[PDB]
DNA sequence: GACTAGATCAGAAGCAGTAGAGCATGCATAGTTT
């Protein structure tokens, strides 16, 4: 179960918000 | 998943943990304290009902129910708060290290069996239901017991017993002058030994970066708003559950406090007669409405009964092609409809058949929706939603139905009539070039609410008495400089090609 | 022992050797109302640390912030001590108007004398500013020294005597610096003692010092003829005697 | 030594200027 | 160098006190 | 018998979410008076 949130078990970890990144 | 998650922070108090390899570097003890503080703050913001504990081993003093030696349980399992964060803050710096040494001490021996026994005892004391039991080991000694093998065997047996009980064990190995090697002793104690976690690590574990990443967004466990009945007709009924995959986030409600002693107050509302002074309950008074130069009096019960149309649930009406559905007819956030086999047996099969056939024929089920009793019905469309997974097989789109509300005739507003002016192909081409220049990929979790983040930061600063609040970077503000650099001269050409010489858009 | 009578105090001090509970208990046993937040009735809020709450109170000009030392002094003397900018962190507009009458904008008064410690406290608040330039500061210092019979200082005994040294082979040339042993340090000492040393021989020169090299005497005697004012040639014994005696010696005995 | 002397004299001239301004204001008020 | 600073402080004190005494005398005259 | 201690059920509290009303604030739009 990779990506699981260590702080909150049972919830998928959320990546930091990157806003807008132009291609 | 029902209950609360409990976590214990075991921190080694050995001498080797207080030595810094380089002058401009953080000692392992300070890193562990920072990680604990970050987890505390994240838990306070997200899940305030969870339990946390902090235990030290290898110290000179002791504090535990069983009265073992060299084990000081600094904080037992309790809901997180500002007091515990402040208490931990007094060990962050070098002066904090001296204070910790004076209070408890360092450089003493220890036995892992006693540590695990104390952790199990702490877990047993809690009376609430605990869905998860977890222990984290912040240490940089891959061979805690190299001289004695009986102690290692006892520690192995205790770790196995804890694993059987259902207690997860994690190793947050820290930097070592020589290099951490899990294969020596910790392969067995650790609950899961990853294949990649067998080489000698020359740097702190990658999990510390995740721990230090503060999460300031509330986490809500799965729950069903309603468990209703889908009625294909009067005698075919299935049971479904409704969920809100998207829900607006609001600041926690304010509380009214007394100025003098910050003691919470209670607010009461009452209604009294002007000419008599007596108190009237909400049944003596009637209701009124002035229509046609006349007064119409209705009782409260009748006013409530005005809204009774049909029993709660969803009633099938037909199937409509998805093309007729319109994107700009949005009226309310959509909901998710899933089978519920507990109430009715056989609902899942019919639901799956309906979903499969709706996907095959590209149709949506038009239904009449009544969430609760005495609520006027609405017209909704259930659009099939297939199961979509990402590269790592983690589900990203669950299977079920998407309930979208449909506007009535009163929900639409007439628009002023405006003449249409069409742009020439050259202008459209220039605008296409600009749009292509300003292209980017969009994700649902690429933005954060500045108001909520600033509120949380201010609340933390006030609670912890920090010098100044932490400022949150706003990702919703346009990047004017980057856009100007990327566009180049296109803006000038577009303005020349679309605007007269003297227009002054700002004015 | 009830000095206070129906007075409201709010305390928010953080990191201090006298934490909040002791001050709150003392205030309670001194007949003083204690509140956790300020209000229209409270007449002071005490805080020994610059936390966020005191900053917010400062940004709202409706209250007075006082350091804990004021209440400690009040306890010590068993009497109500009048406030002072020394025991203060911020002032509401009314207190600003009140203190603007008998207290200058800085932390000084014009009704009560001052001592060494008080003047040090006043100077501590003042911050360094660079609105001046060397020559004008020197001129103002000279005028101040002349005004109040202020020319008797030993370290300012060469304020009005600018001295030019013959440490350069070619006059008005900075690339001809010599390696004089006694001359260089003597010039440095003269500068340290208040005298003004100029590397370029200009019209402002007043005194000239020449070492044991007598070959340059003719050059200086020729140069001074064209100058509107003629300087004086002195030997090394003059400066040494002046420093030893701590008072200026007559140049007539050292011309 | 030079830096210390200049700093102290600057502080003193500022304070004396404030005092002289107060004296002048008081004299102007007393003129009434 | 060490005694320089104390000399300067004691020096400023007297003149500042004289100015404050002048202020006191002017206020006493204005008391009328 | 009695006590003590284990395990089972049902009601109440907490919490989430919705709906109704009011208030305040800001702004815009149009009618009346001079």
């Amino acid at each position: 179960c990779p990506g699981e949130s260590l702080i909150n078990p049972g919830f998928k970890s959320k990546k930091p918000a990157g806003g807008v990144d132009f291609d | 998943y029902s209950g609360r998650d409990s976590l214990i922070f075991l921190v080694d108090a050995s001498k080797a943990m207080f030595e810094s390899q380089s002058e401009d570097e953080l000692t392992p003890f300070d890193m562990s304290i920072q990680c604990i503080q970050s987890v505390y703050i994240s838990k306070i913001i997200s899940s305030d009902r969870d339990l946390l504990a902090v235990v030290f081993y290898g110290t000179e003093k002791d504090k535990n129910s069983v009265n073992f030696k060299n084990i000081y349980v600094l904080q037992e399992l309790d809901n997180p708060g500002a007091k515990r964060i402040l208490e931990l803050d007094q060990f962050k710096g070098q002066q904090g290290q001296k204070r910790f040494q004076d209070m408890m001490g360092h450089g003493s021996d220890y036995s892992l069996s006693e540590v695990l026994w104390v952790c199990a005892n702490l877990f047993s004391d809690v009376q609430f239901k605990m869905s998860h039991k977890r222990i984290m080991l912040f240490t940089n000694e891959d061979n805690p017991h190299g001289n004695d093998s009986a102690k290692a065997s006892r520690a192995r047996t205790k770790a196995g017993d804890l694993r059987d009980t259902g207690i997860f064990l994690d190793l947050m190995h820290l930097k070592k002058p020589g290099g951490f090697d899990i294969s020596l002793f910790y392969r067995d104690i650790i609950s899961i030994a990853e294949d990649e976690d067998l080489r000698v690590h020359f740097e702190e574990s990658s999990k510390l970066e995740d721990l230090l990443r503060k999460v300031r967004a509330k986490e809500t466990r799965k729950r069903a708003l309603s468990r209703l009945k889908l009625k294909l007709n009067k005698d075919i009924v299935i049971s479904v559950g409704i969920y809100n995959l998207v829900q607006k986030a609001l600041k926690p409600p304010p509380i009214k406090l007394y100025r003098e002693t910050n003691e919470p107050v209670k607010t009461k509302t009452r209604t009294f007669n002007t000419s008599t002074g007596g108190l009237l309950l909400p049944s003596d008074t009637k209701r009124s409405q002035i229509y046609g130069s006349r007064q119409i009096i209705l009782e409260k019960e009748e006013t409530e009964e005005l809204k009774r149309f049909d029993d709660p649930g969803l009633m099938l009406m037909g199937f409509k092609p998805l093309v007729l559905l319109k994107k700009h007819h949005y009226l309310r956030p959509s909901l998710f409809v899933y089978p519920e086999e507990s109430l009715v047996i056989g609902s899942s099969t019919l639901f799956s058949a309906l979903l499969i056939k709706c996907l095959e024929k590209e149709v949506a089920a038009l239904c009449r929706y009544t969430p609760r009793r005495n609520i006027p019905p609405y017209f909704v469309a259930l659009v099939p939603q297939e199961e979509e997974l990402d590269d790592q097989k983690i589900q990203v789109t669950p299977p079920g139905f998407q309930l979208v509300f449909l506007p009535f005739a009163d929900d639409k507003r007439k628009m002023p009539f405006t003449e249409k002016i069409m742009a020439t192909p050259e202008q459209v081409g220039k605008m296409k070039a600009i749009v292509e220049k300003l292209r980017f990929t969009y994700r649902s979790d690429s933005f954060e609410n500045p108001v909520l983040q600033q509120h949380f930061r201010n609340l933390e600063a006030l609670a912890l008495d920090l010098m100044e609040p932490e400022q949150a970077v706003d990702l919703t503000l346009p990047k004017v400089e980057a856009m100007n650099k990327r566009l180049g001269s296109l803006v000038d050409e577009f303005k020349e090609l679309v605007y007269p010489p003297d227009y002054n858009p700002e004015g | 022992s009830n000095i206070f009578e129906d007075v409201e105090f709010c305390v928010m001090s953080g990191t201090d050797s006298q934490p909040k509970p002791d001050l709150e208990n003392r205030i309670a046993e001194f007949g003083g109302y204690i509140v956790q937040n300020p209000g229209p009735d409270t007449y002071c809020v005490i805080a020994g640390s610059e936390n966020i709450r005191v900053k917010n109170i400062i940004l709202s000009n409706k209250h007075d912030v006082v350091k804990p030392a004021w209440l400690l002094e009040c306890f010590k003397t068993k009497s109500f001590v009048p406030w002072q900018p020394r025991f203060m962190i911020h002032m509401c507009p009314s207190t600003k108007e009140h203190f603007a009458r008998e207290y200058d904008c800085y932390g000084d008064s014009y009704f009560i004398d001052t001592d060494l410690n008080q003047l040090k406290e006043v100077f501590s608040g003042i911050k360094n500013s660079n609105e001046q330039t060397p020559e004008e500061m020197a001129s103002l210092i000279a005028d101040l020294e002349y005004r109040y019979s202020w020319d008797c200082s030993p370290l300012s005994m060469f304020r009005r005597h600018t001295v030019y040294l013959d440490s350069y082979a070619v006059i008005n040339d900075l690339s001809t610096k010599n390696e004089g042993t006694r001359l260089a340090i003597k010039a440095l000492e003269l500068r340290f003692h208040g005298a003004k040393v100029v590397s370029c021989l200009a019209e402002g020169v007043s005194h000239v010092i020449i070492g044991e090299d007598h070959s340059r005497v003719a050059d200086f005697k020729a140069f001074r003829r064209t100058f509107k004012r003629k300087f004086k040639i002195l030997k090394e014994s003059w400066v040494t005697d002046s420093i030893d005696k701590c008072e200026l010696q007559e140049e007539n005995q050292y011309l | 030594k030079e830096a210390l002397e200049t700093d102290l004299y600057k502080r003193f001239i500022l304070v004396l200027n404030e005092k002289k301004t107060k004296i002048r204001s008081l004299h102007n008020k007393l003129l009434n």
